[PDB]
């Protein structure tokens, strides 16, 4: 089909000249003669019937003049119920060594976004079981959740815990898109779900599909794996009227990969160094990941915050695309509170007394206010001394510290790290416990009793153990 | 005043991570570490009292 | 041999005209014998990076295709040999008898060929092996400023590997590879001298790309060493590699790309510096049993100017690595040597990549040190002996315990012994400035008299109750007899 020839191989950007009709942009080009499959996606019509293409795999071995065919369609991936329990690449190739993925329906990774009249206006609440999330920044069923955080702050652990708590319980299928992450973590997740039962290698009851492009992959591949995963999720939303859970790790890699190829594509660098087409491409991806009126897709996306700078363009743009945001602060993790959710930075759209209820809203706002007042008091402490503050100031500091400790919750996925058994706190118990702490009913209990506990019943019980060991 | 001028916020002392921030961090711990001991001892006395009765 | 004509040769970049059958990333040979790599295949010319001085190359030279993508002589015949980026021996001990050549740009193992990290990669450093354990197949970053001791940590691990290499079991044997990128020849020679006086060279391959060596050579060196380690990893053997100054590889990539007219980005580093470092480190993995069960451990070193770990390359490398060992100048000049900031230094446990005996004392040591750090950061003492002064004294004791000298790796059992001595409170009464003397004396006393205890600890891998009682006796007796 209009067999082209490679005219230049610079980095991942390969230019092909088509003597016959030029392939339209975003179509997939297959390089002939390579032992494996190398797919070149058209990016620009440079001119003189030449297309600038970004390779989806390594460009080593390419020789000028090599024949390149045109598929005629954007990269098409095997999609359907048969992808569950299978690991697939960006170009939809089985990488689990379990044979070909035999799906009767193929879909292209590139597609238009859902229309405005297809947007749903409902806002439910998803009880993850995490005290910080459910109280301060409640997640919503179908909403777009964002796990903002730096490096080594808890994004991967938190997302795996969310998979364990929600996805396992959720009857609908789930999709995990490992965009630009460590390959070791991908294998860990694959093995963990095998033993957990979410992926069954024997039967056909698997409930989670895996799309992985790790950082070992070339920049081009790392910029489309998210599109492949969301295409699979879209199939599980439109073709099948089911609720889906799309878990993507480090969406930031989607933006970063574009920055690694924009210069070769021929674009003038934008601020800091990202590609000029940052917001547009990010929206094109994100708008597709929504809950239409046909079906719901509750998406949890981990977003790496470069150098813990939220003002960085990549995390900054993604804030507008997410209904519920949970920012993991390194300073809190240094304090030891795990999860390291920043109580005064995390926000959710359903945090509305009409939606979450008056009591829930009041308790959450009280917690946030007391923590703000504690932040204010710390500056005074640094100069005056703790033994100089007023009794009201000391009471506020004590209660705020107790609340901060009670925010910490041991995770089942973190049982290996912390050593404590994982706990899941119901929303009612979370609200009741934080309300009691705000009231002061547990002021007599030491702060240590509130650290790494589940419900306040565990909190008071721990205090008694310490007294018995005193 | 003029918005352009750099504006400080609550917690800046601790956020800096300097000597004054560390002093505040340690000072808070030293106070409540002692308070917890008093509270824990009081709880132990309460437990002993209810054991007696 | 499809050949080309050098249109322009400048600053190591040859825009060869011809080579119509040249492969991308393929080595090409110049008329003078200099070898280059084709990177920028353009419609009319081929951008070739010469692996050496470009003075010999002149316009009109004939460049012949070698016919193979750049590869490095690979195998176990390179053990004990100081080689360059292209596998050419520079130790003057003779030609390397390698029979196998492996491409420097091979892909990393996939999801399936990997298994969870299990084996402990002992470094011989108390602080590393106790509070930030490193497992085999785990990429740990030795990040720090200049003259902070990162190379000291790496070489100490290299020397530590001896006690396992000279044994019998091949599971514990860990061949080492040191990749020197940008370090001067005198420094590399000093490192080799240390290794060959500690008889560690026998199991090390020292790939060297010094400052004199061309930017392409410095850029290729890490991949060469990684492939040499991949030889052991894919044959069931376990290997360790230290990419010294991966930042110096970044500047080599910057020079190579900019001289290749590739547009610059952040700090003029080419946009693919992240991939440059990612594809290298991702290769380090623990192969599953079906794939031989071998492992490749990577310890990249990154120099941070003024301790700004928020800089571009430091953040890029930090994201890639599993854990980071933070070395701070202030600790070094405050006496904590090695200057490991255990508070900020993090390392994924490697799914229990620490021996049980070490774990038992390390957990409590970690908790005590955390509490000590939280409370003893004032230096403005007012009056709480039971609460604070008790805690901070133990913290000082444990810090003195963590302090360790250079080129003296300790076996894991000896570390367990000393950490036991400190963590059980037996040294709380000992003077804070005499703790180090006690450490040395107790180490010697155990090794000489109670060597059976160390053997039992090592063999079992766990300190049982009976072994604990024996340790109680030993430490109490020596502590009583420590000061004559
Ligand atoms: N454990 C130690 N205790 C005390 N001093 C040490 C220790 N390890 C290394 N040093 C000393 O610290 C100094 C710097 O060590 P080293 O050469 O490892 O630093 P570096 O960060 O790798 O240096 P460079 O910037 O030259 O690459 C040397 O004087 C060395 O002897
Ligand atoms: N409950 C917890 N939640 C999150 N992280 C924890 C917890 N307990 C310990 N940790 C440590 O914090 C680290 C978080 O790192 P991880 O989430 O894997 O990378 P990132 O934070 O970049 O996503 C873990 O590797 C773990 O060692
Ligand atoms: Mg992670
Ligand atoms: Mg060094």
């Amino acid at each position: 089909a209009a067999t082209g020839r490679i005219v230049a191989v610079i980095g991942a950007v390969v230019d092909v000249q088509f003597d016959e009709g030029l392939p339209p942009i975003l179509n997939a080009l297959e390089v002939q003669g390579r032992e494996t499959r190398l797919v070149l996606e058209v990016a620009q019509h440079l001119g003189e019937s030449t297309v600038r293409t970004i390779a989806m795999d390594g460009t080593e071995g390419l020789v000028r003049g090599q024949k390149v065919l045109d598929s005629g369609a954007p990269i098409k991936i095997p999609v359907g119920p048969e992808t569950l329990g299978r690991i697939m690449n960006v170009i939809g190739e089985p990488i689990d060594e379990r044979g070909p993925i035999k799906t009767k329906q193929f879909a292209a990774i590139h597609a238009e976004a859902p229309e405005f009249m297809e947007m749903s206006v409902e806002q439910e609440i998803l009880v993850t079981g995490i005290k910080v999330v459910d109280l301060l920044a409640p997640y919503a069923k179908g909403g777009k959740i964002g796990l903002f955080g730096g490096a080594g702050v808890g994004k991967t652990v938190l997302i795996m815990e969310l998979i364990n708590n929600v996805a396992k319980a959720h009857g609908g299928y789930s999709v995990f898109a490992g965009v630009g992450e460590r390959t070791r973590e991908g294998n860990d997740l694959y093995h963990e779900m095998i033993e957990s039962g979410v992926i069954n290698l024997k039967d056909a009851t698997s409930k989670v599909a895996l799309v992985y492009g790790q950082m070992n992959e070339p920049p081009g591949a790392r910029a489309r794996v998210a599109l492949t995963g969301l295409t699979v999720a879209e199939y599980f939303r439109d073709q099948e009227g089911q609720d889906v859970l799309l878990f993507i790790d480090n969406i930031f890699r989607f933006t970063q990969a574009g920055s690694e190829v924009s210069a070769l594509l021929g674009r003038i660098p934008s601020a800091v160094g990202y590609q000029p087409t940052l917001a547009t491409d990010m929206g094109t991806m994100q708008e597709r990941i929504t809950t239409t009126k046909k079906g719901s897709i509750t998406s949890v996306q981990a977003i790496y915050v470069p150098a813990d700078d939220l003002t960085d363009p990549a995390p900054a743009t993604t804030f507008a695309h997410l209904d519920a945001t949970t920012v993991l602060s390194r300073a809190i993790a240094e304090l030891g509170i795990y999860p390291a959710v920043d109580p005064l930075d995390s926000t959710s759209r359903i945090m509305d007394p009409n939606i979450v209820g008056s009591e829930h809203y009041d308790v959450a706002r009280g917690v946030q206010k007391i923590l703000q007042d504690y932040k204010s008091l710390q500056d005074i402490i640094a100069i005056l001394g703790m033994d100089e503050l007023s009794e009201e100031d000391k009471l506020t500091v004590s209660r705020a510290r107790k609340i901060q400790r009670f925010l910490s919750q041991p995770f089942q996925v973190a049982e290996v790290f912390t050593g404590h058994l994982g706990k899941l706190v119901p929303l009612k118990e979370t609200i009741k416990g934080f309300q009691q702490i705000l009231a002061g009913e547990y002021d007599h209990l030491p702060e240590q009793a509130f650290y790494m506990v589940g419900p306040i019943e565990e909190a008071v019980a721990k205090a008694d153990k310490l007294a018995e060991e005193h | 005043d003029t918005p352009e001028g750099v504006r400080s916020g609550a917690g800046a002392v601790r956020d800096a991570g300097g000597a004054f921030g560390k002093k505040e961090q340690a000072d808070e711990e030293r106070y409540f570490r002692a308070r917890a001991r008093e509270q824990l001892a009081a709880l132990k006395k309460h437990h002993e009292n209810e054991i007696s009765h | 041999e499809e050949t080309g004509r050098v249109l322009s040769i400048g600053d190591g970049i040859a825009r060869v005209h011809g080579l119509r059958n040249v492969q991308a990333e393929e080595m090409v040979e110049f008329s003078s014998g200099l070898k280059g790599m084709s990177l920028n295949l353009e419609p009319d010319n081929v951008g070739v990076v010469v692996f050496g001085n470009d003075k010999l190359i002149k316009e009109g030279d004939i460049v012949k295709r070698t016919g193979a993508i750049v590869d490095v002589p690979v195998g176990e015949e390179l053990l004990g040999r100081v080689v360059d980026a292209l596998g050419n021996a520079i130790d003057g001990k003779g030609p390397i008898g390698s029979k196998t050549r492996r491409r420097v740009g091979l892909k990393a193992p996939g999801i399936i060929p990997r298994i969870s990290v299990r084996e402990p990669m002992q470094t011989g450093i108390k602080a590393v092996d106790s509070l930030v354990p490193i497992g085999r197949g785990q990429r740990e970053l030795i990040i720090g400023d200049r003259q902070t001791g990162k190379t000291s940590i790496a070489i100490d691990t290299i020397i530590n590997q001896k006690r396992f290499n000279d044994g019998t079991d091949e599971k514990k044997k860990l061949y080492c590879i040191y990749v020197a990128i940008g370090q001067k020849r005198s420094t590399v020679a000093q490192l080799v001298k240390r290794l060959t006086d500690a008889d560690a060279m026998k199991y090390t391959i020292v790939v060297s790309a010094t400052a004199s060596d061309a930017a392409p050579l410095q850029y290729l060196a890490p991949y060469s060493g990684c492939s040499m380690g991949e030889y052991f990893r894919d044959n069931g053997k376990h290997a360790l590699i230290i990419y010294d100054d991966l930042s110096k590889q970044a500047v080599a990539y910057r020079q190579m790309s900019l001289l290749l007219r590739r547009p610059p980005g952040r700090e003029a580093y080419p946009g693919d510096v992240f991939y440059l470092h990612s594809r290298l480190l991702e290769r380090a993995a623990k192969m599953n049993d079906a794939f031989g069960g071998g492992s490749l451990t990577a310890l990249p070193v990154i120099e941070t100017q003024a301790g700004d770990v928020s800089a571009y390359i430091p953040t890029n490398v930090i994201s890639i690595t599993d854990g980071q060992i933070f070395l701070e100048t202030e600790l070094f000049y405050k006496g904590i040597r090695p200057a490991i900031n255990v508070g900020l230094s993090v390392s994924r446990v490697g799914s229990a990549a620490q021996t049980r005996a070490m774990k038992q004392v390390a957990g409590t040591m970690k908790l005590e040190l955390a509490q000590y750090r939280e409370v003893a950061a004032f230096a403005q003492f007012g009056d709480l002996d039971a609460a604070t002064q008790q805690l901070l004294s133990r913290g000082v004791r444990l810090t003195e315990l963590l302090k360790q000298g250079q080129y003296a790796p300790m076996a894991i059992e000896e570390q367990v012994a000393v950490i036991y001595a400190g963590v059980r409170g037996y040294l709380d009464k000992l003077e804070p400035s005499k703790i180090t003397k006690f450490e040395n004396a107790f180490l010697s006393h155990v090794i000489s008299q109670h060597q059976a205890l160390l053997g039992k600890i090592r063999a079992d891998g766990k300190i049982s109750e009976e072994t604990d009682a024996k340790l109680k006796e030993i430490v109490t007796n020596f502590l009583a007899g420590f000061e004559a």
